[PDB]
């Protein structure tokens, strides 16, 4: 209910300090932000706190405002066939996926909020008079670039609730600042009447969809299944980001099938696998595995298709649904990894890996101390697998972890085992690693 | 109509930064070589890029000044015309006026 | 998900905290004789808000060495003592802190000089400064072969040189009254160290 | 407060030569091609260089033209207001002043 | 007397292309990676003689 502040006017002197405190009409538990209607003028201290400091610093006159929420859960609906996608930004964690607005975790918060400034445009009057219109914007993918985020794909609405789907859109932010995500997306700021004010292009090539971005040296790379462009910044000026094609034919397969591994970009371009410097390409498959991958991914599921960046022993490894598999699965029984330091291609079994990345594993493997299992027992507490010294593949002893469709996590390059599944009985099966 | 301030916002923050081509000739393994002529261009590149953004700051600001230009001149000349008209007409009118009116009121 | 939300809303105003930007003074620089009670005068920069406190350097150069403030300006006393003082205005608690020079010149057309007595290594040079209620101060050195003396155009200054070691004295101001600086010459070495004394070769 | 002659020295005495590339094709010896795409780079240094200094040039003269630009018209403004305060104050008082005073000390 | 006109026709026209490197890293073969040099010398001269004319 109604909503109360412990003042409604003050006089500060500049450098002299105050506190001002909110109290809601029931004695319940809600959430807070504190807002200020002009930027500048004062200092304060965690804006989701019901009581906040104030440090006057420059001349003027100003509204302070709280809101006061009554929050509760709602259950996101990102299903298997449109996962969540995840770029970061200035220690920020971005979440992203369809039918859902983008989302992201501040570093100086511990809950999610909806991209801060995303779905705003500006509107002018004649003669002047400006105002702000937050629109319901949704995308398919964001990513990170020049210090900006990147948003494409987009379903763009605009006043009269006829949502158009501009699949040639690409939108891009501010820069960061400290601690924090951009701020804005309006390609109409300044109109109100920080740098790098946003923009879109809406591209020329074929079909869209416009499957995926990554960046490489300073140079953004477009995909769209055919054809890509890049992507150069400016300095600023009256074009901030210029775009230029590159290739009539290559162009991504699936949404995260590229990957950045010595400066170049792994690519599975719909018919073969490509390496590119920028302006030059080759093909790593052309006459050694072509006609085995295009089959064996061709058979079930082959937009479940990922790769990911082995570093730790120089191999890049495209994912896939095994040949033999439920037509709607996406988890990606097998791999074909490739071994970047002398050109050879191999396969292997993975766990139904829905995700994949690199990680930090649990303490109790993270080169612990006899001073932890003061609760443990030699008599394996079910806990079995742990050998003095698990061979390392990185000196900070990092790990490579797949997200299971079986219920778990697992890790991907470890001792010879294999989990196996079985559909007759609905269990796992665990058997040796078979090499042939 | 003033002459609206510098847009101190047009190319003055980029840092034409000035080519200079690094030292290539002792560069003698042809795959060390073509890399350091690559990032030579790859410089050129960036500073064609730099002069392009300052050319197009540079026509922007001289549209902004043309446009404070129409506005100087045409007032000068509107303020030409209010010297011309206010100053003729009130010395001539009243010297002649108030000579006249005095001088007949007294001398008959 | 917000359910509901209501929103609360204050003002504030945020004055200048001008006087934290210095204050400034017509009375910059006041010269007076041993009892006279001069009124000083001071503004802070853009007129705007805040208080002063009116302070002074050795509170027994007058009976009650300064009146406290009216408002922005303040009045001075002097009793029989010389030399030069110094009242700071300092704003009420905060770190702004102007300063105003006055002389009280031991008379009506006295003198008093800046340093009593000179320590000085043979070679090196020093400064001597006056005050004066007439502008001609002469300067004059017995021993002239062993500490010169050399006014500057103000003739209230003037730079010594010790061309040679011993005591010596200074006397200043022909001006009807004559003032005194003593002044030491030292040696530009006042002893040695070795490394041995009971050596065997 | 005159607008500034041209500073007729502001880049129009810059000969930005138009780079042109020379003959690197006929350069069988790596160590000679090394040094014509050295001497290649070097000419686009050069121009490079010159087209940042006319660029530098061109924005020091429009930051002299903006300077000529605003000032001059603030002294419009303010002969304007001279104009308008001495010679309406003209018009007004005088025409009222000589025929009243008069009514003057004459009439009864 | 008048501010005469835009000239609205001072370098506007001239779209300067923005100049970026082709892949030479990949030209193993001397002949190829010399004529792939000139190729981009040859974009720079161009934007070179745009700047120029603007």
């Amino acid at each position: 209910s109604s909503v109360t502040l412990d003042i409604v006017s003050a006089s500060l002197d500049v450098g002299e300090e105050i506190v001002i405190t909110a109290t809601a009409s029931p004695e319940g538990e809600y959430s807070y932000q504190w807002s200020v209607d002009k930027t500048g003028y004062v200092s304060t201290t965690s804006v989701t706190g019901k009581s906040i400091k104030l440090v006057a610093l420059r001349k003027g006159e100003i509204n302070v405002t709280c809101t006061v929420s009554q929050m509760t859960q709602k259950d996101y609906d990102a299903f298997d066939d449109y996962p969540w996608y995840h770029a970061v930004i200035s220690n920020c964690a971005v979440a992203t996926t369809h039918y859902e607005t983008p989302q992201v975790k501040e570093f100086e918060s511990e809950y999610f909020v909806d991209l801060p400034g995303w779905g705003e445009q500006t509107v002018v009057d004649n003669d002047g008079n400006p105002s702000v219109k937050k629109f319901n914007w949704k995308c398919e993918r964001v990513r990170s670039f020049n210090n900006r985020l990147f948003a494409l794909n987009m379903r763009e609405a605009n006043a009269s609730g006829v949502t158009t789907n501009y699949p040639l859109r690409l939108r891009w932010s501010n820069f960061a600042n400290e601690n924090k995500a951009p701020t804005l997306w309006d390609d109409f700021a300044y109109d109100r009447v920080e740098n790098g004010y946003a923009g879109y292009i809406d591209l020329a090539d074929s079909n869209g969809s416009l499957i995926d971005i990554l960046p490489l040296k300073d140079y953004l790379f477009v995909y769209t299944e055919f054809e890509t462009y890049i992507g150069s910044p400016t300095n600023n000026t009256y074009q901030p980001l210029m775009f230029k094609k590159l290739f009539n034919d290559s162009g991504i397969l699936a949404p995260e099938c590229v990957v950045e591994v010595e400066g170049s970009h792994f690519v599975v371009t719909q018919n073969d696998v490509i390496l590119h410097n920028g302006a030059t390409k080759k093909s790593i498959a052309s006459n050694r595995v072509k006609n085995m991958l295009i089959n064996e991914v061709c058979l079930v599921n082959p937009l479940a298709t990922r790769v990911h960046l082995h570093q730790d022993k120089k191999e890049v490894w495209v994912l896939y649904v095994g040949p033999g598999e439920p037509k709607e699965s996406f988890a990606c029984t097998k791999a074909a990894v490739w071994n970047y330091e002398f050109d050879t291609w191999s396969f292997r079994t993975i766990p139904y890996a829905q995700c994949i990345g690199l990680v930090d594993p649990p303490v109790l493997e993270r080169g612990p101390i006899w001073s932890d299992f003061q609760e443990i027992t030699w008599d394996d507490p079910s806990i079995k697998e742990l050998v003095w010294r698990k061979d390392a593949t990185n000196f900070r002893q990092r790990v490579t972890i797949v997200g299971s469709f079986l219920k778990g996590f697992y890790q991907v390059d470890v001792g010879a085992l294999d989990y196996f599944y079985d559909r007759l009985n609905d269990v796992v099966i665990e058997k040796p690693l078979e090499m042939r | 109509m003033g002459a609206g301030g510098f847009r101190k916002n047009t190319g003055r923050n980029n840092t034409t930064l000035p080519y200079n081509v690094g030292f290539l000739n002792n560069v003698q393994d042809t795959e060390t070589y073509n890399v350091a002529v690559y990032d030579e261009l790859q410089k050129v590149s960036t500073a064609t890029n730099q002069m392009f953004q300052a050319i197009d700051e540079i026509h922007e600001e001289i549209d902004v000044r043309i446009k404070a230009l129409n506005a100087m001149n045409l007032q000068f000349d509107e303020l030409e015309n209010r010297i011309t008209t206010e100053i003729e007409t009130a010395i001539a009118d009243i010297q002649t006026q108030m000579g006249n009116l005095s001088t007949e009121d007294i001398w008959d | 998900v917000a359910t509901v939300t209501k929103k609360a809303s204050a003002s504030i105003k945020i004055y200048p905290v001008v006087s934290q930007i210095v204050p400034k003074e017509s009375t910059i620089s006041m010269n007076f004789n041993q009892t006279k009670n001069l009124e000083v005068s001071l503004l802070p920069a853009d007129a705007n808000n805040t208080n002063l406190i009116w302070e002074v350097s050795n509170s027994s150069y007058g009976s009650i060495t300064v009146d406290p403030s009216d408002s922005k300006l303040a009045t001075l006393t002097s009793f029989e003592k010389e030399g030069n003082l110094v009242v700071t205005i300092s704003t009420a608690n905060e770190s702004v802190v102007a300063q105003i020079a006055v002389n009280i010149i031991d008379g009506d057309s006295g003198i008093f000089l800046s340093q009593d007595t000179v320590t000085i290594r043979k070679g090196g040079t020093t400064t001597l400064t006056a005050v004066t209620g007439k502008t001609p101060v002469t300067w004059s050195s017995n021993n002239a072969s062993i500490v010169s003396v050399t006014p500057n155009a103000n003739s209230l200054t003037a730079v010594i040189t010790a061309n040679g070691e011993g005591n010596v004295t200074i006397t200043a101001d022909n001006g009807t009254k004559t003032a005194s600086c003593e002044i030491v010459s030292i040696p530009q070495i006042d002893s040695i160290s070795l490394s041995q004394s009971d050596v065997t070769v």
